[PDB]
């Protein structure tokens, strides 16, 4: 009879924007570990590690 | 004209060739389940029979085209 | 011709406006996701793109990126609902794209290094054998013309399946179904894009590794 | 890890001991990937080191001539 | 001139390309049952029979097909 | 004379020969299942179950053709 | 003009394209039969000849659709 | 009149006999991973499932063909 | 006109799609038939031969059928 | 009225019954590349994965023939 | 005008659509002589050399089957 | 009107359903290569790109029957 | 205006659906060939190459059926 | 789709992707290259402190 297309746009759209943000967010924001444990870590350790 | 034709037609290719995937079915279950079966002694009654009921899945797949051959027929 | 202007407008201005724009980005930064799209498109890339070595340098990661940032917005498009005035430049450009792109690619690519004595001198054994010349022609032709049906059938049927998917789905009556049935144009559209530029990539990379 | 005990034995005492998980070594047929769950399976084992973890993630190559999974 | 070529091409149609799954299953179960039967003494009888009642159900598959081919003969 | 042969060759063309890849798959699935869920204990009742899951999609398969049949009969 | 093309399309589509299950099933039977049989000793003559009674069924299978083809010639 | 014909044997010939291979190849998958998924269980987290995947072709495969049967009947 | 399109399509189609199944039943036959009698020397020729005579049962499956085209041509 | 015929008898031919094969071989390879995938973790890493660019020459198997579906249509 | 159907059906039916029997027996069992002739060395040319033999039955199979295509042609 | 019955018959049914051997020999092909190939390391890559070659024989298979279409369209 | 037919209808069902065998069997050869000449280093190039000869009886199967197509075009 | 559409839709497609990627490939290869760069700075300079 109608449309009833902001329930499913809504809903759809809610449901799977912050279900795969959120769930996928630790992929695409937990990556910057790497670079920054293995420039910092790599860095900090390979200074006092030589120094000491 | 065409009643005899529809309706021959209609229940041969209806009613025809299709208890191939029925009849090849059973007798690859049977087989299997008979070797799987037979195999072990365990096995051979705990959970090998359970297999016989996909074979009441048979009258839903090939079985039930057959329901509609009276409507070639009867209706 | 006055004809055929929003999908040339539309698709060149969206095309152009999301490829052209890696010129800004140079010089940073610019937030947290330039490390793990950087890191993660370039050391996924290089690392599973086996088959390049001595192939070429920016052209993977710039053809590759170019080509599916590119090519991405003829299949990314299904979302939008609302009659002819702009969904050929999809058939048209997906088409003409892959087929122009894998033939210039090929040809292009193999007839730069090595070379123009092995494609313009390839019979001896390989046509002498087998001394009719029947085996060169059929396999060279069918090898060196798959690529075109391949492309022409992939990028055709991905974008004729999301052109008439999103045009039937956004001209209907309910919008139950055709609204929320977003799965197969978007698992339609990134496997068709996936499977676009991996087969692509490794296609260009295996076929130019060697000769 | 650790889970299931794999302990080998050689042909006068023991040879190995202790529990094991993951243990990434090759079967009859080739290179396999066990782990914990697999079935009961009575392979053999030839020549070559494979590295399986032992316990509290301890990669060891277990290297022996003979072997009987 | 319909009934000649609906009654022979209800009963060709209907009885004609079926028996391939039957005496396919047949073959197959026989080969897996004789096999799986052989490889084993006390399994050559004790379960092994009981895949010979799946050739049961063959009559309710192609052969029962058969029993159809009356309607374009004799009704 | 187009609604007799288009109706009856629309319902028997499109709910005859095609219950052959759902019976195959049916049997062949509880063939599969029965034998490697029969082959150990523990595999008995933990994933084997959800190849019943499979049958599922069966009405997605063969099954959702007969849907269709009223096409050819009540539309 | 319908008898040759009804006796003749009877005869042919009747005992026809039917012969393929029962030679492929003799085939799949005696190879199955025949490796089973001979990879064991004892097996080679105790149950595996019982599987040639399973040959015995073929007369019912498509061998007995050829029994039709009189209808289409001499009836 | 070619219409009813065109449009039936399309629809019936479009949507027919085409889901053989997406139901045998569902129920062949589901007893390969259900048997292989059985007996590992270490297995039976992130690889079988993936299997599963090669089900979301099916919809690119034969039940994609079903989407042509509106331009038999809607178009 | 109904002699050339009976004895013709008779012919056709009562020697023409047959030697499937023989010849897919010889192939099976003979590869497992040499795979099982090649992978042990005694079974080499002391049973493994007598799955030639079922080969002596293809000229009652497909081969027979042949004799049926005379009748489209001589007969 | 030969266009109605011919262009829905040419798009239903040329896009109807030819997904078999590669349904069927998409269960076929996902479910051989699921067994040998889970039976070897060590293997489903840089191995089976190339299977999947089997599924590539798709593309160039049926899914081509609906390319020519146009032909029936637009063409 | 019955010539043409009849010598071009007759001609394409009897040698048309016959010798994916013939073609996938000899990749059958080229396969499994090749397996079973190369896991043995001394099974590789003492017997399954024999399975060869088999293919001089294909001449008698599908490729007899040519033999009659004059019968649409030159006869 | 034979124009558009030949064109579109000969282009429908010369390149229809022919994709099935092709696809399901790709299919068994890469499952059987995926695992032989996976369940060795060495032979990961020295004899089993080989089958790949056989990929080549497919465009003289189903492939090549698509280079007649033209004769049904372009010439 | 049976030239059309026959003609068109003699080359696509001449040289249409008949390299499924063949691809199939190029398929299943060199599948089975590359598991078996890979499992076995000595069985890589000895013997396992002589399976590829049986690819040269493919050109007598349905290659051959294509140097019939032009006596349906040519002839 | 009638007419005019291969010019337009070729040179597109082809002028913007070889003239995005020609201009774009020393900008993306330049500005992408400092993960490797610094992953391999890192990694080549603390595995050779530790090893010096």
């Amino acid at each position: 009879n109608l449309n009833a297309t902001i329930l499913g746009q809504a809903i759809a759209f809610v449901l799977f924007v912050l279900f795969a943000m959120k769930y996928v967010w630790p992929p695409l924001m937990a990556a910057i570990e790497k670079r920054q444990k293995e420039i910092a870590d790599g860095l900090a350790s390979a200074e006092r590690a030589h120094k000491d | 004209n065409l009643n005899m034709d529809l309706l021959y037609m209609a229940a041969a290719v209806m009613m025809g060739l299709a208890a191939i995937g029925a009849a090849i079915g059973i007798g690859i279950l049977g087989g299997k389940f008979l070797e799987g079966a037979a195999r072990q002694p365990d096995l051979i009654p705990l959970l090998r029979t359970q297999f016989f009921i996909v074979m009441g899945l048979v009258d839903a797949i090939p079985m039930i085209a057959v329901g509609l051959g009276l409507y070639v027929m009867f209706a | 011709m006055f004809f055929s202007v929003v999908l040339g407008l539309l698709f060149l201005v969206l095309f152009r406006s999301v490829a052209k724009k890696a010129t800004s980005g140079v010089p940073g930064k610019f937030q947290t996701a330039i490390e793990l799209v950087i890191g993660f498109v370039n050391g996924s890339v290089k690392d599973m793109y086996h088959g390049k070595s001595k192939l070429i340098a920016p052209l993977a990661l710039t053809i590759f990126v170019w080509v599916f940032l590119m090519n991405l917005m003829d299949l990314l498009p299904i979302d939008l609902l609302p009659r002819v005035v702009p969904s050929a430049d999809v058939n048209v450009t997906l088409s003409m794209a892959l087929g122009v792109f894998i033939l210039i690619l090929f040809y292009s690519i193999k007839m730069k290094g090595i070379g123009g004595f092995t494609k313009e001198l390839t019979l001896q054994p390989f046509n002498h054998w087998a001394f009719i010349p029947v085996n060169l022609i059929l396999e060279g032709v069918s090898l060196l013309s798959k690529p075109v049906s391949l492309g022409l059938r992939l990028f055709g049927n991905m974008y004729a399946g999301e052109l008439i998917f999103i045009l039937i789905a956004g001209l209907l009556p309910w919008w139950s179904q055709w609204i929320l049935n977003v799965p197969w144009a978007i698992f339609h559209i990134l496997i068709i894009t996936l499977q676009a530029f991996i087969f692509m990539v490794l296609t260009i990379v295996y076929l130019s590794m060697a000769s | 890890a650790m889970t299931y005990h794999l302990d080998v034995v050689s042909a006068e005492q023991q040879m190995f001991s202790g529990l094991v998980e993951k243990i990434q070594v090759t079967g009859s047929e080739g290179e396999l990937g066990i782990y914990p769950g697999h079935a009961p399976l009575l392979t053999a084992i030839k020549p070559g080191m494979i590295r399986i973890v032992k316990q509290h993630g301890h990669e060891e190559f277990i290297y022996l001539s003979g072997g009987i999974l």
